């Protein structure tokens, strides 16, 4: 009963919702039509829907991660081996319940995460993730000595947007180009990066440039930070230094031109290794080193 | 060795602080955003106290209220507070007489004049006092002394010149001078009553006042006997030296570590500064003594309590402490 349309429906919304959360909700809604009782009629349909979504996907792995998590949850659900109605009801409940959860997670974050701020520490923020922004705003709320540094990101002018968002807060800020980020090593005390997908080992999928930043941090011995909630978990491991399922160009040397038509071709999404990250920020208590892998193991058991 | 009572000489040095001490009591005033009595109490506890006695006269009701509000009022305390209420304005002799009249004095009682906060362990001192007492029958009281900052220059009110022995640690002469403040008496006096008995004469000036006394049961009786001694340092010690009662010994304990009593304003400031730094070994605000306190430690000797708000872009120097519930703006040095 459609899912692509639902996905499309969320573009100018957000800020209050959460794309992957929305997707999950949509999935749940789809599920509560074709009966969760008959497993043959339902699971296959769900799979088909997921395939369709993948086909319609441009540059996103997080939705897939969400859907597989949902599937896993569903599978777990039927372990009670009792009546087939209560379980169904629970499943039905668990969609808006997921939406509700996000708020609670945020709340949890905003009380433990505020302990990290030290006296006169300058913070650089990279990537458009809602969680990081929330953390920042709720740190301002707490009233702690802090500074904000903006990086000039170029997918569809994201850095500028981030800067603008920061402005409507009242915090003094300065914009730095992604090429010029290397020179800033002593002034910025902590390097903060948001994530779009957390892998097996603890590797991060995000945006236009993260790996380089990580490398720089390693070189300067400055702490590297990953800020996320709890829905972006993929059972994946990259083969090379940077490899992802992409709809865009993986390094394309364009043919001989004069009038300029196609030139903007290359890497858009980047992967960073486990060694670079020193601290991980999540709502599930406090966990850092290799907890994601453990979580995955718990989930899949395979 | 165990079971020792404490008597604290409070509300004694009023009008010495010339602007203040008129509406509220002297000791109730905060040292570092927290009352001065508390530190003294802590020190007493560290030493070994089983009962607390305070001398109040000037604004006693407020003191009583404070006591009622304080932590030691509740039954968990090893020492209970019972205040001595006396008629207005009297010297330390009169107070002693009053105490004697009441009669709680047993064994080795602790008498502390003013408010003192120091880092040195007291058990060892107590042991020393006991051992020395065990030597001869006619031993009186203990005095506390610490090594000064090489040369004396900021000391004008009480620059006492202590002529001391190394073998027995006993005072020979006590004298006060206005020498650095006013050039009228740059002077030294030595008496010949104890020259041909001590032999080892060491003349010193660089020693700071503490005014913490461990006293035997003889002292109040002595005070009762000789009513001419109104003070305890200037007339009393000298009298003891010049053989008022023949064949008697007094103590002067020497310690390399920091020990200074509260006396004036500049001195108070210096004490506060010392407290802020790491001069006193265990005495830090971040440990939280009053239980309502929520102090925490930060880099470069900076103290910050909980609910402290400070705005962005303010360059700070060295050694700063901020109390709870503060709102500070921008562009401050």
């Amino acid at each position: 009963f459609n899912i692509t349309e639902t996905y499309l429906r969320f573009l100018e919304e957000d800020t209050e919702m959460t794309m992957p959360i929305a997707a999950i909700e949509a999935l749940v809604t789809l599920l509560r039509i074709k009966t969760p009782e008959t497993a043959a009629e339902m699971i296959n349909t769900i799979k088909s829907s997921t395939e369709e979504l993948i086909k319609s996907i441009p540059n996103s792995v997080s939705l897939r991660a969400g859907c597989d998590i949902f599937m896993r949850f569903v599978l777990r659900n039927l372990h009670l081996y009792g009546d087939w109605e209560n379980c169904k009801q629970h499943l039905i409940e668990n969609g808006q319940l997921f939406v509700s959860r996000a708020k609670k997670s945020r709340n949890k974050i905003a009380e433990i995460g505020v302990d990290f701020i030290a006296d006169d520490d300058i913070i650089l923020v990279h990537g458009y993730s809602r969680a990081v922004f929330s953390l920042l705003n709720h740190a301002a709320n707490k009233f702690i000595r802090f500074r904000c540094v903006v990086t000039e990101s170029r997918p569809s002018k994201q850095g500028n947007q981030l800067y603008t968002l920061l402005e409507q807060k009242g915090i003094p800020v300065t914009l730095i180009v992604d090429s010029a980020v290397g020179a800033v090593i002593d002034k910025v005390d902590k390097v903060f990066v948001g994530a779009e997908g957390v892998a097996e080992s603890g590797g991060i999928i995000n945006l236009v440039g993260t790996y380089s930043v990580g490398v720089l941090a390693h070189n300067a011995r400055k702490p590297f930070y990953v800020v996320t909630e709890s829905h972006k978990f993929v059972r994946m491991f990259p083969l090379s230094s940077d490899d992802l399922p992409m709809a865009g160009p993986p390094l394309d040397f364009t043919r001989r031109t004069d009038d300029l038509e196609d030139a903007l071709r290359g890497p858009t999404i980047d992967y960073t290794a486990q060694e670079y990250i020193t601290a991980l920020i999540t709502d599930l208590g406090v966990l850092t080193p290799s907890a994601v892998s453990e979580e995955l193991i718990k989930m899949w058991y395979d | 060795e165990d079971r020792l009572q404490a008597v604290v000489l409070t509300d004694s040095y009023e009008t010495r602080f010339m602007p203040l001490t008129a509406v509220k009591p002297r000791c109730l005033l905060p040292l570092a955003n927290v009352p001065l009595i508390e530190y003294t109490l802590e020190f007493l506890a560290k030493a070994g106290v089983h009962e607390v006695f305070l001398i109040c006269s000037s604004h006693a009701n407020q003191i009583n209220d404070y006591i009622e509000n304080s932590k030691w009022n509740l039954p968990w305390s090893p020492f209970k507070i019972t205040t001595i209420m006396s008629p207005e304005a009297r010297c330390t002799g009169d107070v002693m007489r009053d105490l004697d009249n009441r009669g709680i004095i047993t064994g080795d009682f602790i008498l502390v004049s003013g408010d003192v906060l120091t880092n040195i362990d007291f058990s060892k001192m107590l042991e020393f006092h006991k051992k020395m007492h065990l030597q001869d029958k006619d031993h009186i009281s203990t005095m506390c002394l610490s090594k000064a900052s090489t040369y004396p220059k900021t000391r004008t009110i009480e620059p006492a010149a202590f002529v001391l022995d190394k073998s027995t640690s006993r005072c020979i002469y006590y004298q006060d001078l206005p020498l650095p403040s006013s050039r009228e008496k740059t002077s030294i006096q030595i008496d010949p009553e104890l020259l041909d008995n001590v032999d080892e004469f060491v003349i010193r000036n660089d020693l700071i006042d503490c005014r913490i006394d461990i006293c035997t049961s003889h002292v109040p009786l002595i005070f009762q006997e000789n009513f001419d001694y109104q003070s305890l340092r200037t007339d009393f010690v000298k009298g003891v030296i010049s053989s008022d009662i023949l064949g008697k010994h007094i103590y002067a304990y020497l310690t390399d570590e920091y020990a200074v009593r509260v006396e004036s304003w500049q001195t108070y400031d210096t004490i506060s500064q010392d407290f802020l730094g790491r001069w006193c070994y265990p005495l830090v605000l971040d440990s939280n003594i009053q239980d309502d306190q929520t102090y925490s430690y930060e880099s470069r000797h900076i103290y910050k309590e909980k609910d402290v708000v400070l705005a962005q872009s303010c360059k700070i120097g060295k050694c700063t402490a901020i109390g709870s519930g503060t709102k500070i703006g921008e562009g401050t040095k």
